[PDB]
This record gives structure tokens, C-alpha cells and sequence, in this order.
């Protein structure tokens, strides 16, 4: 288990994952010509997990760069590390897909994917141990949303034993006041729930409440929730890019965080937050597990935690650590359901990101990210009982059964949380 | 002699036989490159120590040990650290991929990938005996090479070498140092199905050695490195019966006529007395009574449980350094009078005393310090079936809700093999029961 | 039958047509087999000029499809806040209730359209209409942890 094939597809997958290579380049002394200009050997012990050597000590993102439309290329290559992607693994289309999943998931998005997989073989046929396969998008546009999903199924079939991880941007009216992204969203969550082992939920909706209420940034733009959708990433990815006690890998993360296999939505959390441009270990333990830090908009306090895996970085005492992460389960122990024992593992790493001296990531699957599922589909029964903008699908192929069926299999999801939040052990 | 063969398999494994090894070198004068100036039969030999080390004709003695694990980090410290000389290099075998904490992978489909080679390696070793009388097999419950491969192994070893005996040192889990919420089920899948199939197993509780590490050695957060070091302590006192010359627990046949007196009730505890802080280096020397006390002590137990809530079948006192045998007498006499020491009414009540007047040996770089006389005691207890009710209280609530089990019937496991386990463990938590817990 | 092309060219913003027909006879208050009128496609679609133009040919501002949806339903639930504002001017009922027990208001707040969520309010939006589930717009707002739709129900 080393090697991750990462995926970006569609314009807020490419833009979070180009903040994703730049935050984490940096981390690892790697400059934009992919030249190692560090004073650590701790950064170059990992690297393969998400870089490829090249001659000449350079090393390459093993990263797939997917659109339909072709503007987002060049966005990309205009940034600071935009030139470090290998040219072979730009593959973008001529028309866009118009926020319709339908033409991301059947029409445009299924005349690419061919292509996609060409370059997907490429990088798996040079790896020596592949773990699996990461994958960036929104679930409320067209090409990250339907051709994201659609790739996911197609590597799927080709590499059923390997893992399937995704970063999936969750939209939100208060960012974008598109109407057909519930659509789009409750379809995508239909496939993810189906062949995705695990998904880390990023909501547009916590990231602008942050920026608005906590950060005081009355105008939130793309960049600034970007700013602390590079900040998780870093964190949710540290065991997996740094040493550490633990030899983590994707599928110890699925087997251990996971216990039921329709439930693999985490819910993900970071302290302290700050705004671009501009801590005790009690004071961390404690922002960890309050909702103002969660990245997806749901109350923690009103669910039932099944698993969390805590990752604290910096130069910190491992016994306060273990002392203060007993501390936050005795006096919040009926938020942790009590027929999984030892339910919450926590792990240290020495090299904090940037800027910060101390940090603290949390990764949790709780019941109460029901809250979030159950706000899209409210706003895709809105939409679907007056069928508004419906035939912009079927026209597409689309039959108005997987509609109904996306729906129901939300809904279904939504009761399955519901039943382990009240479940005893007696 | 006749030869024993030592497996360690997993992490838990590989790091508690490198610190084994370690000290078995130290106690009987071999160097790192495997030279002993004391050893005059160069190529070979009949000696005691030859048990456990082979000699080739360059007088290099070899460990006959097997390392096995699925991943290579962990044993490419031992192919690149002190000891990289003393071992046969095809006797320390990886694989790519580790089982994910997960039995069924340890024991269907990534552990099927090796089981093979490593039989193939086992018999070099085994060809090179003259009277093999068994295996010594070291691993952890709670992970999924510890476990699955291990029962794999343990099936398949029993086909091909079916009058030798099979003994285990297991790591049973603690949730201070755990890796895997999964581990319980590991644990119950690897005892159920490994039951049949071993003699004598010796359980140590990673909390029991965690706590004697913070009380007595003062260590605020002990890491693997101070729990393998007092655990391969423990081990070396165990095993000490079939390196030297003695009297007691001479060979494999016997650990089973002293300490199992029926086949499934195998579970000896392990009692060490005493375990002095390395910073106490002028502590005064306890006396023969004070470390025979310490042994009916439940804080100096490998495994947490309470010996006063249940009765003895067996006790074998093994002592080592300047230990009158007169003393020991003296000492046992009180025990039997004054305490409360309850024995089965099917059983001789007696102790079994084996002394080697050698003190007990140090590691540069250890917690412990020196002492002139030290004792392991090993007793078969019904108390030990408190730690089994432990682990199969955890596993109940976990598997009441099904959770997790899906990871295992995708790898080859079908669901009913979770509850054929279970059932062996009401069925051994019964047998102490009738026996008197 | 020229009722048929307006209900396209409403939907289209073919503005030219739409005169072009109504000029013709067309019936500008045509419904497709769903009972939704010229009016309410152009609503749904965000065809201002053509709702505008429409208004002042006849179109009854509160006709209802089979579903019980209104013209200003369908604008509250899409977005088209200047096409709300032009509806509640020429008479659309503010407490409309379509078959589902829902009114504007309540399809807005669910959409999140808070500038709407305001206009509905200045117009006389009940806050205490419930939905057949019992729920008015402020239970939705406190359900769904939205505070910035709260505040505003809390004026
Ligand atoms: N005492 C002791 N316990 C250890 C050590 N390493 C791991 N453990 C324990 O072993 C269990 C985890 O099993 P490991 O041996 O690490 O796993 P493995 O056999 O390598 O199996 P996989 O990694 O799952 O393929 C946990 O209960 C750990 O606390 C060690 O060196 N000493
Ligand atoms: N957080 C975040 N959301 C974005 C970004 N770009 C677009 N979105 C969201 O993504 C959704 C639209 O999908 P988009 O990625 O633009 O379309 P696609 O190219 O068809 O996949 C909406 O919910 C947007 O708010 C971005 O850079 N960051
Ligand atoms: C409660 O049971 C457990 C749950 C999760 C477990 N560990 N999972 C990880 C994996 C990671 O990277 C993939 C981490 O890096 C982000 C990571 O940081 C803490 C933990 C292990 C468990 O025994
Ligand atoms: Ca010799
Ligand atoms: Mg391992």
C-alpha cells in the first residue's frame, strides 16, 4: 500500500485540487519545477505516495486533470505550480457540460472517459503498490458531479480491490443560487453511496457560515473557502503523506472508520480557523468537536459519533494529548454511541502546516450528518414535485425513474443514520 | 538435545522476537555476527543452547527462527539493524501487502499468497534437526497478520508435523496502545481456530505490562520499545528451561504434563518478580520470601485478572541467581498456610521449583535493573477466564449491530464462521466454569 | 391552434412570436395537459418582458395547474425575484396554497432565496401557514439550521 492515483474533474475540482498540490508541495520542501529544496529527510520518506520520480531529482504530481470545458486547462497551467502537472495528463473536452449531470454522466462526459481511462492505466501500470484512487469534484455542476461519478463506476469495474476515496463539494444556495444543483446533487449522492468506500463531505454551506459569522468576511469569494477546504485536505491526508507510529493507508482508514458500508460519509473538522492573508492542546481538543469548525453545516450535538479519527500536529506532550482526548469522551460521552468500543484513535505529527504552530483535524462519521442530506433533498423534493426543469435531463436520455430512485435511495440513507443514533446497547 | 524452531509473525511478532533474540544472545555469549568465544565444539554440537541456535562450520550459531509478515517495514529494521548478521536471510520473508487489520485477509486471500514459501522455509529448518520437538510462535490477537495468518499456519503446521508440540506467546489487546477498533473480533477468530491446534499458550495483556512499565519502571508514556523489552524478559525466564541444563520444564512434552491438565484449558498466567527502575541502581537486594510474595500479587501478573476469585490446577516456581533451595521451602510453607491459596480438589496441591543459579541478564539500553535473584511464576488459574469474558464482552456489543462485519465477508469469511467462534468461547468460558471459576 | 405555439414561445422568450400570436387570436390563457398556462412558463423560465406583456393581454395572474401551483409559486420556488415583484403588482395571491400545502414563502425559504423570503414578507406572507407535514416557513429555517433565514422570519 503506497501509491495514490489523485483525480480532479470539472471547475471546483480542478480549482481545490490545484490548492490541494500547492499546500502540500510546499509541506514538502517541492517548489514549482518539481525540485526538492527542503531540510528534512521526514519529507522525502512518503513522497511517492502522491509524487512520481522523475530524472534529474524531480518529482511529478501523479495527478489526472479532467474538464469538459476547456477554459479550466488554462486556469490551471496560469497558476503558481501549474507547469509541474505532466502535459499527457491534461485530457479536457471541447463543450462544456451546462451544470446538467445528464450531460456529464451520459452525452458529453461518456465520450471522454474512454480517454480518462487510457491515462488512468498509464499511471496504475507504473505503480508498484497502488492503494487506490482519490478523486475531486462538486456534487451540484455537470462534469464533476455526472463524469465524476461515471469514472468512479468505470475504475470501479477495472480495479475492484483497490480503494475509492473522493473529496466531494456539497452545493449550498447561500454560494451558488443555481436551482438544478439539488438535482444534480441527490443523483451523484445515489452513485457515491454505492461505490465509493469512503467520501469526505465538504459543504459550501459550512465553508461561507465560517467566512460570514466566525472569520467576519462579509463577502466570502471561491478563494477564501478554498482557503479552508486546502487547510482539511492537508490535515485528513497527513498520516497517509508523513511517517508516524501508525503505517496508515486508505483501506486501514475504511475498515476502522467504517461500520456499516452505506455509511461512509465523514464529516470533517479543523482548529484553529483563520483567514487567508492574516493555541493551547485543551483549547484544540475543544474546537475539534464544536460545530463552528465542522466543515459540513450539521450540529454534532445532535447525533451520535459511530467513529472519529483525531490528527494533531505540531510539537505538542503526548500525554497531555491522551489525557484531554479522555477528557472530551467523559464529559460529551453520550454523543459516542457505546456499542463500539475504543471509537475515537488519535495520532501526532511533528511537522505542523503553514504559518500555524499548532493544529488539529478531525475526522468523524456521525449520525449527524443526516442533517446535511436531509437539507438537499428538502430542496430536490421542491424542485422535483413541480418537475420543474426535468425535461433538461430526459432530453439527454435520462428516464424519470432514476429520479424517484435516486430519491428514495437518499431517503433510505437518511433512516439507516437515524436507526444506529438511536440504537442501545443494553 | 532436540531442536525448537522459533515463528514470529506480524508486527507484534518480529519486534518482541528482536528484542528475544537480543537478550538470548546476551545470556548465552554470542556476538552480534553470531560468534561465542566459550563454545569449544566448532560446526556443531549436543549443548544445551543448541536448542535454540544451529552452528555452521565457520563456528557462526544461527537462531532457528522464522519472520514472517505481510508488509516489509517492520522486518527491514532487522535485516538493517545490530543483529542483520545473526539471521538466515530466506528465514526473514515479506510480502507487499499487509492484511488492514483484518483477518479474513491474514487468513484467505492476502496470507494465502505466501503460506506456501514459508512451509517451503520452515522445513529448511526443520531438515537440519536431528529430534524437532516443536515450535514456539509469536503474535499479536488483535491484528490481521497476528491472526489470520498465524491460524493459517498453526492449520497448516498441524497437518505436516502432527506429533510436535505448538506454543504460543499472544499479545492480547489493550486500549491504550491498540492500533484497530476491530480488534476483538480478531481475537475471538484467531482463538477460535487456533484452539485445536496449540498446546500451550502464554497471553500477555498489553494493559498488564503497560501499567508495571508506568508504576515500577516510572515511564510516563511507555512505548513498544519499554513493553517488548520487559516482555522479553518475561519470555527469556519461560523458555531459560530449554537453553540451560535443569531440571523442571526440560522440554516442550513437559510444559504441557505441568501446566495443561486437560487439552483446551491451555492458558497459563505468568507471575515476574522483580522489576526494579534502571535509576535504582543501589536499591537493596530482596530476599528470596519478599519476591515469592510478589508473585501472588495481582499487579506483578502479565495478564489482569484476580487469582483469589478462582482455583489452581498447577504451579511451577522458576527461579533464577542466588537462591538457596532451602529458603524456597521455607518460603512456600508460609504461602500454603497463610494466604488463600485455593487449589482444585482433582489436583496435587503442591508448587513445582526449578532454580538456575545464574542471575537474570540486562540489555545496554534497558529500564530494568540488575538483581541478584529473580522468580516466574507459572500457574494455571481459572481467573484467567476474566480476561476471556473481557474480550467476549466487546465483541458481543460490536456484533450484536453486525458493525464491521462486512470487511470480513467481502475477504473470503462467510458470516456464520463469526458466530461457530463466538460459541467456542461461551463453550471455554463454561469449561472454567465446571472446573470451579 | 395557435394556443399550442404561444405556450412554446412563452417558454422559449421568443418575445416577437408571443405579439405576433396574440395579435392572431391565440388564447392566452391556453393550458398544456398539465393545466400550466403561458403565463406560468414564462414565470418558470424567467422571461420577464413576457410576463409583463402577457399580464396586460388577460393572463389571469392566480391561475393554478393540476397541482394547485400558481404563477408566483413556480417564481418564488426558481429565483426570478424582479418576475415575484411584477406578479404581486398586478394581483397574484400572496397566500396562495398549492396541492402539497406549501405557499410562496415556504418555497422560498426552502430554495434559500432570502431577498424573495423579504419581498413575500412586505406583501403580507402569513408566517403561521403550515404545509401538510404542519410546517410554516420559520419551522423550516430552525429545522434545516438556517440562521440567516431565521433572523430575517424573526423581523
Ligand atoms: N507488546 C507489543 N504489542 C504490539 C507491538 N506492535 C503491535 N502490538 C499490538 O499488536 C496489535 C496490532 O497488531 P500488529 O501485530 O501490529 O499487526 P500485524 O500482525 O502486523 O497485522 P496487520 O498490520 O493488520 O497486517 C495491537 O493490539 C498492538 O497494540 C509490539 O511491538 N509490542
Ligand atoms: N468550494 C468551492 N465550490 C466551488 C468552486 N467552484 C465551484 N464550486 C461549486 O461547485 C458547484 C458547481 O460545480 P462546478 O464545479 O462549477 O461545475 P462542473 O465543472 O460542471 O463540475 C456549485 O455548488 C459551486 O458553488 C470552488 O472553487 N470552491
Ligand atoms: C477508532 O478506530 C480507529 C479509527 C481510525 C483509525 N485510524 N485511521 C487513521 C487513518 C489516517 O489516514 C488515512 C489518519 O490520518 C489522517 C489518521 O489520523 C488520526 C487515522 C484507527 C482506528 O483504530
Ligand atoms: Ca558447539
Ligand atoms: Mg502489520
Amino acid at each position: 500500500m503506497r501509491e495514490i492515483v489523485h483525480i480532479q474533474a470539472g471547475q471546483c475540482g480542478n480549482q481545490i485540487g490545484a490548492k490541494f498540490w500547492e499546500v502540500i508541495s510546499d509541506e514538502h520542501g517541492i517548489d514549482p519545477t518539481g525540485s526538492y529544496h527542503g531540510d528534512s529527510d521526514l519529507q522525502l520518506e512518503r513522497i511517492n505516495v502522491y509524487y512520481n520520480e522523475a530524472t534529474g531529482n524531480k518529482y511529478v504530481p501523479r495527478a489526472i486533470l479532467v474538464d469538459l470545458e476547456p477554459g479550466t486547462m488554462d486556469s490551471v497551467r496560469s497558476g503558481p505550480f501549474g507547469q509541474i502537472f505532466r502535459p499527457d495528463n491534461f485530457v479536457f473536452g471541447q463543450s462544456g457540460a451546462g451544470n446538467n449531470w445528464a450531460k456529464g454522466h451520459y452525452t458529453e462526459g461518456a465520450e471522454l472517459v474512454d480517454s480518462v481511462l487510457d491515462v488512468v492505466r498509464k499511471e496504475s501500470e507504473s505503480c508498484d503498490c497502488l492503494q487506490g484512487f482519490q478523486l475531486t469534484h462538486s456534487l451540484g455542476g455537470g462534469t464533476g458531479s455526472g463524469m465524476g461519478t461515471l469514472l468512479i463506476s468505470k475504475i470501479r469495474e477495472e480495479y475492484p480491490d483497490r480503494i475509492m476515496n473522493t473529496f466531494s463539494v456539497m452545493p449550498s444556495p447561500k454560494v451558488s443560487d443555481t436551482v438544478v444543483e439539488p438535482y444534480n446533487a441527490t443523483l451523484s449522492v445515489h452513485q457515491l453511496v454505492e461505490n465509493t468506500d469512503e467520501t469526505y463531505c465538504i459543504d459550501n454551506e459550512a465553508l461561507y457560515d465560517i467566512c460570514f459569522r466566525t472569520l467576519k468576511l462579509t463577502t466570502p469569494t471561491y478563494g477564501d473557502l478554498n482557503h479552508l477546504v486546502s487547510a482539511t485536505m492537508s490535515g485528513v491526508t497527513t498520516c497517509l503523506r508523513f511517517p508516524g507510529q501508525l503505517n496508515a493507508d486508505l483501506r486501514k482508514l475504511a475498515v476502522n472508520m467504517v461500520p456499516f458500508p452505506r455509511l461512509h460519509f465523514f464529516m470533517p473538522g479543523f482548529a484553529p480557523l483563520t483567514s487567508r492573508g492574516s493555541l493551547t492542546v485543551p483549547e484544540l481538543t475543544q474546537q475539534m468537536f464544536d460545530s463552528k469548525n465542522m466543515m459540513a453545516a450539521c450540529d454534532p450535538r445532535h447525533g451520535r459519533y459511530l467513529t472519529v479519527a483525531a490528527i494533531f500536529r505540531g510539537r505538542m506532550s503526548m500525554k497531555e494529548v491522551d489525557e484531554q482526548m479522555l477528557n472530551v469522551q467523559n464529559k460529551n460521552s453520550s454523543y459516542f454511541v457505546e456499542w463500539i468500543p475504543n471509537n475515537v484513535k488519535t495520532a501526532v505529527c511533528d511537522i505542523p502546516p503553514r504559518g500555524l504552530k499548532m493544529s488539529a483535524t478531525f475526522i468523524g462519521n456521525s449520525t449527524a450528518i443526516q442533517e446535511l442530506f436531509k437539507r438537499i433533498s428538502e430542496q430536490f423534493t421542491a424542485m422535483f414535485r413541480r418537475k420543474a426543469f426535468l425535461h433538461w435531463y430526459t432530453g439527454e436520455g435520462m428516464d424519470e425513474m432514476e429520479f424517484t430512485e435516486a430519491e428514495s435511495n437518499m431517503n433510505d440513507l437518511v433512516s439507516e443514520y437515524q436507526q444506529y443514533q438511536d440504537a442501545t446497547a443494553d | 538435545m532436540r531442536e525448537c524452531i522459533s515463528i514470529h509473525v506480524g508486527q507484534a511478532g518480529v519486534q518482541i522476537g528482536n528484542a528475544c533474540w537480543e537478550l538470548y544472545c546476551l545470556e548465552h555469549g554470542i556476538q552480534p555476527d553470531g560468534q561465542m568465544p566459550s563454545d569449544k565444539t566448532i560446526g556443531g554440537g549436543d549443548d544445551s543452547f543448541n536448542t535454540f541456535f544451529s552452528e555452521t562450520g565457520a563456528g557462526k550459531h544461527v537462531p532457528r527462527a522464522v519472520f514472517v509478515d505481510l508488509e516489509p517495514t517492520v522486518i527491514d529494521e532487522v535485516r538493517t539493524g545490530t543483529y542483520r548478521q545473526l539471521f538466515h536471510p530466506e528465514q526473514l520473508i515479506t510480502g507487499k501487502e499487509d492484511a488492514a487489520n483484518n483477518y479474513a485477509r491474514g487468513h484467505y486471500t492476502i496470507g494465502k499468497e505466501i503460506i506456501d514459501l514459508v512451509l517451503d522455509r520452515i522445513r529448511k529448518l526443520a531438515d537440519q534437526c536431528t529430534g524437532l520437538q516443536g515450535f514456539l510462535v509469536f503474535h499479536s490477537f488483535g491484528g490481521g497478520t497476528g491472526s489470520g495468518f498465524t491460524s493459517l499456519l498453526m492449520e497448516r503446521l498441524s497437518v505436516d508435523y502432527g506429533k510436535k508440540s505448538k506454543l504460543e506467546f499472544s499479545i492480547y489487546p489493550a486500549p491504550q496502545v491498540s492500533t484497530a477498533v476491530v480488534e476483538p473480533y480478531n481475537s475471538i477468530l484467531t482463538t477460535h481456530t487456533t484452539l485445536e491446534h496449540s498446546d500451550c499458550a502464554f497471553m500477555v495483556d498489553n494493559e498488564a505490562i503497560y501499567d508495571i512499565c508506568r508504576r515500577n519502571l516510572d515511564i510516563e508514556r511507555p512505548t513498544y520499545t519499554n513493553l517488548n523489552r520487559l516482555i522479553s524478559q518475561i519470555v527469556s525466564s519461560i523458555t531459560a528451561s530449554l537453553r540451560f541444563d535443569g531440571a523442571l520444564n526440560v522440554d516442550l512434552t513437559e510444559f504441557q504434563t505441568n501446566l495443561v491438565p486437560y487439552p483446551r484449558i491451555h492458558f497459563p498466567l505468568a507471575t515476574y518478580a522483580p522489576v526494579i527502575s534502571a535509576e535504582k541502581a543501589y536499591h537493596e537486594q530482596l530476599s528470596v520470601a519478599e519476591i515469592t510474595n510478589a508473585c501472588f500479587e495481582p499487579a506483578n501478573q502479565m495478564v489482569k485478572c484476580d487469582p483469589r476469585h478462582g482455583k489452581y490446577m498447577a504451579c511451577c516456581l522458576l527461579y533464577r541467581g542466588d537462591v538457596v533451595p532451602k529458603d524456597v521451602n521455607a518460603a512456600i510453607a508460609t504461602i500454603k498456610t497463610k494466604r488463600s491459596i485455593q487449589f482444585v480438589d482433582w489436583c496435587p496441591t503442591g508448587f513445582k521449583v526449578g532454580i538456575n543459579y545464574q542471575p537474570p541478564t540486562v540489555v545496554p539500553g534497558g529500564d530494568l535493573a540488575k538483581v541478584q535473584r529473580a522468580v516466574c511464576m507459572l500457574s494455571n488459574t481459572t481467573a484467567i477466564a476474566e480476561a476471556w469474558a473481557r474480550l467476549d464482552h466487546k465483541f458481543d456489543l460490536m456484533y450484536a449491530k453486525r458493525a464491521f462485519v462486512h470487511w470480513y465477508v467481502g475477504e473470503g469469511m462467510e458470516e456464520g464462521e463469526f458466530s461457530e467462534a463466538r460459541e467456542d468461547m461461551a463453550a471455554l468460558e463454561k469449561d472454567y466454569e465446571e472446573v470451579g471459576v | 391552434d395557435l394556443g399550442k405555439k404561444l405556450l412554446e414561445a412563452a417558454r422559449a422568450g421568443q418575445d416577437d412570436e408571443v405579439r405576433i400570436l396574440m395579435a392572431n387570436g391565440a388564447d392566452v390563457n391556453a393550458t398544456d395537459a398539465s393545466g400550466l398556462t403561458p403565463l406560468h412558463l414564462a414565470a418558470t423560465y424567467g422571461h420577464l418582458e413576457i410576463v409583463e406583456v402577457l399580464l396586460k393581454h388577460g393572463a389571469d395572474v392566480n391561475a393554478i395547474d393540476i397541482m394547485g401551483s400558481t404563477p408566483l409559486h413556480l417564481a418564488a420556488l426558481i429565483g426570478h425575484l424582479e418576475i415575484v415583484e411584477v406578479l404581486l403588482k398586478h394581483g397574484a395571491d400572496v397566500n396562495a396554497v398549492d396541492t402539497w400545502g406549501d405557499t410562496p414563502l415556504h418555497l422560498a425559504a426552502i430554495m434559500g432565496h432570502l431577498e424573495i423570503v423579504e419581498v413575500l414578507l412586505k406583501h403580507g406572507a402569513d408566517v403561521n401557514a403550515q404545509d401538510k407535514f404542519g410546517k410554516t416557513a420559520f419551522d423550516i429555517s430552525i429545522d434545516n439550521g438556517n440562521e440567516d433565514l431565521a433572523e430575517i422570519l424573526q423581523k
